[PDB]
């Protein structure tokens, strides 16, 4: 993934927080998933604002933070390929 | 940490010729006598 | 509310900027040039690279080759030369240098 | 001798395509000059473009030495 | 121009991996997974 | 107490995972967006980039 | 000679006999801080130096123009000056 | 400063200002 | 300017010899939007009907509790909906934005069946229907209209400017262009006309196969970080989805 996270400002991402819930479509079959939109406003915790790519449309997160994110998903692909994994994330 | 205290820059380029001249020295000794002698004292000379 | 401002399109779409090349080393180019002398046969004007020929171009420039020549040897190539004789020619408007150029020659 | 042979080598590649523009450039000129018809300018034009070609051959023989003699190891 | 092109490619074939946080070479750096045992 | 620490991680861990995927889907096509942009986002392949085209030229 | 001033390596040859020889980095990383960026993996760059690269995400054709300018004007009418006729 | 502790390694490569004395050095040829 | 866009489809174009024509209209002239860089002034007016769209607007109003924007609305509106042409978002974009943004299928359904599929919506429609402003609105019509850019928006038609003074510059342009023995020299016909000619022709017999062994790299790219992206998503959502259950735990004990 891009470090490249959408304003949530209404001229860019219309609509962010009119609702409590988030979609998106996963995968070459498009898997419908559901998250939380507080889930989802952590990100711009660590949002940082100088930086803006992409027509100005997308800031940039701290490299600790997406790089933390970036290890959550690699741990789980690199679990879900070895079958040693762990039956549980406790 | 470069330099120290109480010596003094030419006494490093004493010390750096020295090792220059001793090391050219080393090389001549340890070379062919066919080609040295020629190239080092009669083509330039 | 109604909108009546009439918004341009500039504080909508942003244009790249693509007059000056992008850096994707961070490091400015004398950095660079610094970096290749301690890299290895890259120093000064040996090796292949951007900086050798540089430092070709510098060291050429450094040396006399390419300067002016002396008033000894002028008239060697310099009195006889399509430059002197069209930039005297366009420096004397309407006179004609040939003459003086013979002086100069002489001189 | 050696640095003679080579630097003669280097020199006739490196004027090769010099030579391919400039006096096959004069000849094709010399024909212009002389031919005033349209069945042998017609006929000419494809030397002119065969003329393009050889140029681009030329060029392409000139880098391919080029790059053998001035490929170095270290 | 080469340059251009090394990160040219780098984009395509790292920025949407999932597997390549870093360098291969690199991985023993890397914090330990609490998922594997 | 720590069965509540434990859940605690292990939703942190999922909701890492799920920020990961909306991260993901939400971003622009890599090849539509703009290389030096992608290269000033991303801090470890600058490193990458550096290393082998600044502190060398061959 | 002593051996004082004996030179300061070992033949290609001997090295590879003894395991010794290495091969690689026709460049090398002068600083630690610069050798680790590739395995810290979250601070390859501190705050600071962050902020003095993103000064140069372009080249600046503006300094370019400028020093060219310069360096031609010097060049021509300091180094390059050639007599000319005067009628 | 003086000769001496000017001239001093330490303090001719941690605390000291070369560029004049290394200026002077290169223009040497131009003074002469 | 930035490539916008959500797609993933590598698209390359090849042209005619015919010219995009549109209809005939004495006040309007169609232009692309990223070379013309035009204004809201700039853009064409026309009235749309209010009625298939007020009917909604009532109903969302009556569920929200506000019905003095209906109102306004309406008073506005009536004799028709003057706005901008151009300047409009697509049924299947906005209900693209509902649904990643968490709108109820109920609502959802509610658009589906109230509006036709070629519906256009209007930057005052979205500002009034989701208590936003104009401004945004507008904005964000335009950011997915930019996204499509193949489309030709339509503009006021304006009269050339400066016509005089460009032709007394044509005129000096063939004077001293033209005084000269270039298209007849010895040079143009040896090497400007044979060398471009050559290229010419060969650019036209081999068009198709150098444009696609050039784009053979960037095909296989693209396809490359298609494929990497969705195996690790689909490997990221089937490793939470056996990790959902590790909650109930707590609410056991
Ligand atoms: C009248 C009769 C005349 C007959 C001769 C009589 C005797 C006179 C003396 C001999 C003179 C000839 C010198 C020949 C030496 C080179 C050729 C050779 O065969 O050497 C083989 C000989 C044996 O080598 P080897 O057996 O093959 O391997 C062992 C290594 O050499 C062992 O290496 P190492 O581990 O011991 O140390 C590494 C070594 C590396 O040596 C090498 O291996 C190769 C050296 C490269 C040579 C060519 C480099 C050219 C670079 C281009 C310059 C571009 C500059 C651009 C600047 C731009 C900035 C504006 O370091 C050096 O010695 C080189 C230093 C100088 C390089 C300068 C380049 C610029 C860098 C500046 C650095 C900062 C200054 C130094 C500060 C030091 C602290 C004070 O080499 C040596 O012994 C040491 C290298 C030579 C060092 C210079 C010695 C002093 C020479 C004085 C010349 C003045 C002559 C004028 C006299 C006055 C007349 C009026
Ligand atoms: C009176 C006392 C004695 C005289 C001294 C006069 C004053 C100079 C004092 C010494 C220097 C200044 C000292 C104080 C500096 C304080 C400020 C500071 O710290 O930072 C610097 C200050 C700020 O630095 P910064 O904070 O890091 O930020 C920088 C910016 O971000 C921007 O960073 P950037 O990455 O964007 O870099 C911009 C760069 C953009 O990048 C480029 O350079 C691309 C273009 C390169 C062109 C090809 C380069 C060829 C180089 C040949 C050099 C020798 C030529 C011979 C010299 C005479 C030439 C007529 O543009 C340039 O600035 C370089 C211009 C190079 C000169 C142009 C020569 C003409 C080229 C012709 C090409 C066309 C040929 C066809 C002609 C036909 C036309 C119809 O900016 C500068 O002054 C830059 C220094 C420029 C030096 C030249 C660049 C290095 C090239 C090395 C070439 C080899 C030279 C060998 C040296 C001698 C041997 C050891
Ligand atoms: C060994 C391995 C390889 C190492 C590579 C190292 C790389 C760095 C090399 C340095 C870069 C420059 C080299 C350029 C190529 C050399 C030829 C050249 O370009 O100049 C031609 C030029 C002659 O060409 P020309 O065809 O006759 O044209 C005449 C025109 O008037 C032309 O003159 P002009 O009217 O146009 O005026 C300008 C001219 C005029 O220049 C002059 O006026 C010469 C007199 C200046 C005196 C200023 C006062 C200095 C006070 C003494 C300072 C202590 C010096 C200690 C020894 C030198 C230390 C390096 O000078 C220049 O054109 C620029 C050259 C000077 C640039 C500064 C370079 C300094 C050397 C830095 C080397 C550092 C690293 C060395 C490596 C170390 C190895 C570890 O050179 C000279 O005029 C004479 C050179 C000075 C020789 C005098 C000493 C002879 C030795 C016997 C003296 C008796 C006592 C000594 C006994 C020994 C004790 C045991
Ligand atoms: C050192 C030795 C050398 C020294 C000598 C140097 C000699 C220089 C000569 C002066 C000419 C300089 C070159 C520029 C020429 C003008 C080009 C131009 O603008 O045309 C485009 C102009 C604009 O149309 P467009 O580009 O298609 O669309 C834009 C709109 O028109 C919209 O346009 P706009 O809104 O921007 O402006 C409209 C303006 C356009 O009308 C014009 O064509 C402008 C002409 C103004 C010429 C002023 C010359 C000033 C220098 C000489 C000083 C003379 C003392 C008078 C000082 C001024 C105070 C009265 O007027 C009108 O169209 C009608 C409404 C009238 C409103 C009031 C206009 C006057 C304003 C107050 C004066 C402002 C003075 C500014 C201060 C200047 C300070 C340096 O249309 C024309 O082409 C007009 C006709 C062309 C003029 C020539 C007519 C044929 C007569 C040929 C002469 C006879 C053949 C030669 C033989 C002579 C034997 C003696
Ligand atoms: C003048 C034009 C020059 C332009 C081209 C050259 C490049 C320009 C930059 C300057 C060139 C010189 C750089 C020298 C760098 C070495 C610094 C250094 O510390 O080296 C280790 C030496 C040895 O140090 P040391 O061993 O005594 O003690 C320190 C020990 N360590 C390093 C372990 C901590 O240090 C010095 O003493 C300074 C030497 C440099 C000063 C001399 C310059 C050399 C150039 C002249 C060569 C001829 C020498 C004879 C001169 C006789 C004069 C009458
Ligand atoms: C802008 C200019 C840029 C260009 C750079 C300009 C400056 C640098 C230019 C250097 C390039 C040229 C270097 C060539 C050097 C070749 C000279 C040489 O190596 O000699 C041949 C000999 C040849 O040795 P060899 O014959 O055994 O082996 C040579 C190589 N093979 C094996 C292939 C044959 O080299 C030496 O062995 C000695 C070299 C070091 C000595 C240099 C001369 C000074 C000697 C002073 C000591 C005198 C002691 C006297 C004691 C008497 C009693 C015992
Ligand atoms: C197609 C094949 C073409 C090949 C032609 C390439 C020619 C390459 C040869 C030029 C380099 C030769 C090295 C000469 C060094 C001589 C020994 C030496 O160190 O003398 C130093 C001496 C400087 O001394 P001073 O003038 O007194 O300095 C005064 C300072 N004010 O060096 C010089 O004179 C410089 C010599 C200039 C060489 C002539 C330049 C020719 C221009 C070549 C560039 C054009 C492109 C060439 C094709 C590229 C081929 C790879
Ligand atoms: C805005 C200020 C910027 C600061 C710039 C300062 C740079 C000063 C450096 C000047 C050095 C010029 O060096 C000088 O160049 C001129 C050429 O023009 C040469 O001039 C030489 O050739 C010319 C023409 O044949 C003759 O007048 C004469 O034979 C001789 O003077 C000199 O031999 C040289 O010594
Ligand atoms: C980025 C870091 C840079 C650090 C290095 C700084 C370099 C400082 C030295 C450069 C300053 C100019 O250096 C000096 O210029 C003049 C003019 O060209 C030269 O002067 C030479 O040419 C002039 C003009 O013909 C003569 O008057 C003079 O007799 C002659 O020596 C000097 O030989 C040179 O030493």
């Amino acid at each position: 993934m891009l470090n490249f996270i959408p304003k949530r400002c209404p001229s860019v991402s219309l609509l962010f927080g009119k609702r409590p819930v988030q979609r998106i479509e996963v995968g070459q079959a498009r898997h419908q998933l559901e998250i939380p939109v507080e889930t989802i406003e952590k990100i711009y915790e660590g949002v940082d604002s100088r930086l803006e790519y992409h027509n100005k449309d997308y800031n940039a997160m701290k490299w600790k933070d997406f790089m933390k994110l970036k290890l959550d998903a690699y741990h789980l692909l690199e679990a879900s390929q070895s079958e040693t994994a762990a039956k549980s994330a406790l | 940490p470069l330099g120290v205290k109480g010596r003094s820059v030419f006494a490093g380029m004493r010390s750096f010729i020295g090792q220059r001249l001793g090391r050219l020295y080393d090389s001549f000794y340890y070379s062919q006598s066919s080609t040295k002698y020629v190239m080092v004292f009669l083509f330039p000379a | 509310k109604t909108l009546e401002r009439n918004v341009p399109m500039k504080e909508i779409l942003q244009p790249l900027w693509v007059v000056e090349p992008p850096n994707f080393l961070r490091q400015p180019v004398w950095k660079q040039f610094w970096e290749a002398q301690f890299a290895n046969r890259s120093f000064f004007f040996f090796g292949n690279a951007w900086t050798s020929a540089a430092a070709f171009a510098f060291f050429i420039w450094w040396s006399r080759v390419f300067d002016p020549p002396p008033k000894e040897r002028l008239d060697r190539y310099w009195l006889n030369s399509p430059k002197f004789r069209i930039l005297s020619a366009f420096h004397n408007p309407g006179k004609r240098p040939g003459l003086k150029i013979s002086l100069m020659t002489y001189e | 001798r050696f640095y003679f042979m080579y630097m003669a080598r280097t020199t006739f590649q490196a004027v090769r395509p010099l030579l391919a523009f400039s006096v096959f450039g004069e000849v094709m000129k010399l024909v212009l000059a002389t031919m005033s018809s349209g069945l042998f300018s017609f006929l000419f034009s494809f030397v002119l473009a065969f003329e393009v070609f050889y140029f681009f051959l030329q060029c392409y023989i000139s880098y391919t030495f080029l790059t053998m003699f001035f490929t170095v190891l270290f | 121009g080469k340059i251009h092109g090394a990160v040219w490619r780098m984009k395509h074939l790292f920025a949407t991996n999932f597997k390549m946080v870093g360098h291969p070479r690199y991985a023993y750096a890397l914090p330990k997974n609490p998922l594997l045992q | 107490s720590a069965c509540a620490k434990s859940v605690e991680k292990s939703e942190e861990l999922l909701s890492n995972g799920a920020r990961a995927l909306w991260v993901s889907c939400s971003n622009p096509p890599v090849w539509k967006v703009n290389t030096n942009e992608w290269l000033d986002s991303d801090q470890y392949w600058q490193a990458f980039v550096e290393k082998h085209h600044f502190y060398s030229q061959y | 000679p002593s051996g004082a001033y004996r030179l300061p390596a070992v033949d290609y040859k001997r090295q590879l006999s003894r395991g010794t020889l290495v091969e690689g980095a026709d460049f090398y990383l002068p600083t630690a801080q610069e050798q680790q960026r590739l395995a810290r993996h979250f601070e390859p760059y501190s705050e600071q130096e962050q902020e003095e690269r993103r000064k140069f995400r372009f080249q600046s054709i503006s300094v370019y123009l400028a020093v060219a300018l310069g360096a031609s004007f010097v060049h021509d009418y300091f180094y390059q000056r050639r007599p000319v006729a005067w009628c | 400063v003086s000769f001496s502790q000017f001239f001093d390694s330490e303090y001719f490569w941690t605390k000291a200002n070369v560029g004049p004395f290394f200026l002077f050095l290169f223009t040497s040829p131009f003074w002469y | 300017y930035a490539t916008l866009g959500s797609g993933w489809s590598f698209s390359k174009v090849q042209y005619t010899k015919y010219r995009i024509t549109k209809p005939w209209t004495t006040d309007t002239t169609f232009d692309d939007i990223i070379l013309s860089q035009p204004s809201k002034e700039d853009f064409a007016k026309f009235t749309k009907e209010a009625p298939l769209f007020l009917r909604f607007l009532k109903l969302v109003t009556d569920v929200e509790g506000r019905q003095e924007a209906f109102i306004q609305f309406a008073k506005r509106c009536e004799n028709g909906l003057t706005v901008e042409k151009d300047v409009y978002v697509t049924k299947k974009e906005l209900v693209d934005c509902l649904w990643k943004n968490g709108y109820t299928d109920t609502e959802i359904n509610a658009f589906e069946i109230a509006f036709p599929a070629d519906y256009k919506f209007h930057y005052p429609e979205l500002a009034v229907l989701f208590d936003l402003t104009e401004e945004d609105c507008y904005k964000y019509c335009i950011r997915q209209r930019a996204a499509t850019p193949e489309e030709l928006v339509e503009l006021k038609y304006t009269k050339p400017k400066n016509l005089v003074s460009s032709y007394g510059l044509c005129f000096l342009g063939v004077w001293f262009g033209l005084s000269n023995t270039v298209l007849s020299n010895a040079w143009f016909y040896s090497k400007t006309f044979p060398f471009g000619a050559v290229f010419y022709m060969l650019g036209s017999y081999f068009y198709r196969d150098i444009r696609e062994k050039l784009w053979k790299e960037e095909k296989s790219l693209i396809h490359t970080a298609q494929e990497n992206k969705n195996m690790g998503e689909e490997s990221v959502y089937k490793q939470m989805k056996k990790y959902a259950t590790d909650t109930k735990c707590l609410d056991y004990l």
